RNA sequence: UAACUGAAGAGUUUGAUCAUGGCUCAGAUUGAACGCUGGCGGCAGGCUUAACACAUGCAAGUCGAGCGGGGGAAGGUAGCUUGCUACCGGACCUAGCGGCGGACGGGUGAGUAAUGCUUAGGAAUCUGCCUAUUAGUGGGGGACAACAUCUCGAAAGGGAUGCUAAUACCGCAUACGUCCUACGGGAGAAAGCAGGGGAUCUUCGGACCUUGCGCUAAUAGAUGAGCCUAAGUCGGAUUAGCUAGUUGGUGGGGUAAAGGCCUACCAAGGCGACGAUCUGUAGCGGGUCUGAGAGGAUGAUCCGCCACACUGGGACUGAGACACGGCCCAGACUCCUACGGGAGGCAGCAGUGGGGAAUAUUGGACAAUGGGGGGAACCCUGAUCCAGCCAUGCCGCGUGUGUGAAGAAGGCCUUAUGGUUGUAAAGCACUUUAAGCGAGGAGGAGGCUACUCUAGUUAAUACCUAGGGAUAGUGGACGUUACUCGCAGAAUAAGCACCGGCUAACUCUGUGCCAGCAGCCGCGGUAAUACAGAGGGUGCGAGCGUUAAUCGGAUUUACUGGGCGUAAAGCGUGCGUAGGCGGCUUAUUAAGUCGGAUGUGAAAUCCCCGAGCUUAACUUGGGAAUUGCAUUCGAUACUGGUGAGCUAG
């Protein structure tokens, strides 16, 4: 009953934090062609298990820092 | 607190009231939580004079809403009629 | 102010401000004393300071000068810092 | 507002009798000038007309016979378009359902102007109350009667005498002894005269 | 039953023609303004410009049943210049302390392109008054206004010494819940007042019993508010790099609460062509107008949210404010002064000056619905309900009806005596809407007080609470109300634009490329259907025209729905980055795509069926709709991902 997202890690330089890129495909409101839209989310990684290139899952939570509100749940595939 | 009172509608010199449940600090004809009936003091012919939902009225009274004087009288009237 | 009741409210405001400031200063002074004992580092001295400081915090929190959550936070953190001294 | 002035010139311009006169004397003898327009350039009906002219002249004839002005007529057409059915049929029913028209066809008025005068002066009661608005729509089953103060009136007696010579409508059940009538249903198109062409008015307002 | 059903063209480039392409016209709409004219009613609307400056009055008070004083009326008793004095107990009033309220209601849109708004979710919070439940309300103390005295000041207001009460303030005691905990323990509250009373006592006037309103500690509910996330939300590249508390981590501080919110250290991160940074403009939504629809424009009046209060910076009190009619500071401006000293903030209601093409009364009542205080009586309320002004809009009504011709007179045209004005007028006979006068007269008022009875709690029939009965008083600003009935007489009431084509409706006089008209095409240089007047007519009608503005017509930014040989339009030609798109077979996934269910999509507004207004506008019941969003369960043809295989590229 919690909101989860699936994405690909694009950075792990900072301490205990990962940057994951989420991708979605939506229709253009007027021209009707399906277009690709992406967003960047800062998540929380307690043990630095995540790396660059892996496909991961995150879930929403209470704030952990200024820009982090998501926590890693599981690593689906390792780079 | 939460109150049950009348909100004035209708036209000039022919008022029509909605019985609403609302926070008392709101404006008379503004924000409200729930509408539970109506009152038409000048009805005639086939027009209904008073309609009240007794179940929701009792529910809100149990939760702690305070009926106004006129609404209490109208509730007594409706209970007598039913 | 324009009206009599507004003037009365201002007078009551200044008097209450003085009284509340006195009590808040009391609380801050006792907390500072406990911190000084902890920095001193003796266990028994810090324990005595904490035992003196707790009732004042509780009394002012009950009077409403500070919030009871603030009082609880102060008590818990000070107790942890004293216990760390072993 | 309400048209007041010469009546026969309207009929002469329209080319037919719009029965604004009582009817004791025929239109031809009454005017001596029918078949000619009332202007200084009056001509015969054989002159050419445009489609716009035909449409306008058709609607004007209905307006002059029923005594209805442009704003109310446009409101009537909008109502008839909103209501289901044939638009011209609905418009004719709406025009016939007016109180003053019902009084005229019930006989207490020699002309629609006389009926309107009576209605305005409250000599006519609908159901059981003294109304004074001539545009009221009469509904099926309504009872129209003459006020007891308005009874034994010479104009009413003459009006019923002329109505007796005139043809009694099918949809109106009227007794002239106590001067009371009952409406039952809206007249249908076949009941109405076939001279009026509602299609022209519909085309005009559809433009 | 029903909840929609909807799409018109014309003129103008040339001696003709077809095409391309601009320009102009016919529609709907308005918070409109101006010109001519003007009778009434109902319902709405009324500074769009200077968030410019404001004279004057009102817009926030209430409680003596929290408290001490202080007042002036009636009385009663005693004296006597005899109806005057001196005392005493009750009834009223309130400057001060204190409680609650003043954070609501009301105004405005300056700022704000995201800390805002809309839709859908979340966890780490606080919450006066209200509802339910549990444990209590023991015993002390020191002050300070009023008051008294002094002093400054014309005052307004200031300052200094000495007293006093409390539900004001602070110790001590106690603790079902509550906080901390090292799980051993430790810490922390409160206030009285009023009504009634059988018995008992009264150290002398109360104790005691009981019931209400209070007060303290706690847990739930409801309400309100704070915080976080995702998606969406106007232009500009003639604005390409921006950022060091900046991005993350640890210890500590801080908050009701998560968090660089703050701080000391460690690391070098963070954002950006899916537009960062910079700059211009702008309150956002439900909605409104237009359109066949898709779209376009807009955000007055009604409702929700946000922001602001002469301009900037702060905090205090409080459950709640960084507070329109509260405080401190700085700034500009204005006012009083006796030169000592002071005061102020209409974007509240009414109003004034100014600006403007342009927008109203320095009105009545708290009778109704609400809000604040009080046990109640009651008090306050420019919210609100009403009234005044304005054709500003929408809807309705009237300004009379029938007859009346060898076709009166007059006007105008003429082929010169006919035609037209025209049944029009006169005459004859009727009628009283609306306005005016007179008389009656609902509804908006449910209730309250007096009386009686019943049931509760009590020791009690007392008090208090909740019900029933009949009767009588009492209560309406609007208001001489709506509405009904009588009175006299056609008596009081019609204008505006246009008549060459688009586009319904023609003649005569006057003038002569003049005076003039004109949306476009164009008229006027002696017979002007286009200028001015007149006759006649046409269209609307208490209105009629003009100007301004938005959408449409415009397939004239073309998603629905256009073009590029010669009409405007293929880069001088390659290569190539990001991006877009991509051959065939098979297995798998379920992102796109499709279907079901659930929750949500406020009310009002639009549409449908009804109801009440004499009709209609208008008000209103119930539906339909809100084409969306989210969660979850399914399908696997196509697109995408992954694995394997193939050869026509």
């Amino acid at each position: 009953t919690v909101r989860t997202l699936t994405g690909k890690v694009v950075s792990d330089k900072m301490d205990k934090s990962i940057v994951v890129l989420i991708e979605r495909r939506v229709q253009h409101p007027l021209y009707g062609k399906s277009i690709r839209r992406s967003t960047k989310l800062h998540a929380h990684d307690e043990n630095n298990v995540a790396k660059i290139g892996d496909v991961v899952t995150i879930k929403e939570s209470r704030p952990i820092s200024k820009t982090k509100a998501w926590t890693l749940v599981e690593v689906v595939e390792a780079a | 607190m939460v109150v049950i009172r009348l909100a004035r509608g209708g036209a000039k010199k022919r008022p029509f009231y909605q019985i609403v449940v609302t926070d008392s600090r709101n404006a008379r004809d503004g924000r409200f939580i729930e509408r539970i009936g109506f009152f038409n003091p000048t009805a005639q012919g086939q027009a209904e004079k008073l309609r009240l939902d007794a179940d929701r009225f009792a529910h809100w009274v149990s939760q702690g809403a305070q009926p106004s004087e006129r609404v209490a009288s109208l509730a007594a009237q409706a209970k007598k009629a039913t | 102010a324009n009206s009599a009741q507004a003037k009365k409210r201002a007078r009551q405001n200044v008097k209450a401000r003085k009284h509340n400031a006195s009590l808040r200063s009391m609380v801050r002074t006792y907390i500072k004393r406990t911190l000084s004992a902890i920095a001193g580092g003796d266990y028994a001295v810090a324990t005595e300071a904490y035992k003196k400081a707790v009732p004042v915090i509780d009394r002012m929190a009950d009077k409403g000068i500070i919030h009871k959550n603030k009082a609880a936070r102060h008590k818990s953190r000070l107790n942890a810092q004293v216990k760390a001294l072993a | 507002a309400r048209y007041i002035g010469p009546k026969c010139k309207l009929s002469r311009r329209e080319g037919t009798d719009l029965q604004l006169k009582s009817g004791v004397k025929p239109f031809d003898v009454k005017t001596k000038k029918a078949n000619k327009a009332p202007g200084q350039h009056g001509q015969a009906r054989g002159g050419k007309q445009s489609e716009y002219s035909l449409q306008l002249r058709e609607k004007q004839k209905v307006r002059r016979i029923y005594g209805v002005l442009e704003r109310q007529f446009s409101n009537y057409y909008k109502e008839a378009a909103r209501v289901k059915g044939a638009t011209g049929e609905n418009l004719l029913k709406l025009l016939e359902s007016r109180l003053d028209n019902v009084v005229y066809r019930m006989g207490f008025g020699s002309t629609r102007a006389e009926a309107r005068q009576l209605v305005s002066h409250r000599s006519i009661t609908l159901n059981g109350r003294r109304v004074n608005i001539a545009s009221i729509q009469v509904k099926a089953g309504d009872v129209i009667a003459v006020h007891e103060g308005a009874k034994q009136q010479l104009r009413i007696k003459n009006a019923i005498e002329l109505a007796a010579q005139r043809g009694i409508p099918a949809w109106i059940e009227v007794d002239h002894s106590k001067l009371e009538g009952t409406f039952k249903a809206a007249p249908d198109r076949s009941d109405l005269p076939a001279e009026i062409n509602e299609s022209l008015i519909v085309e005009l307002y559809s433009k």
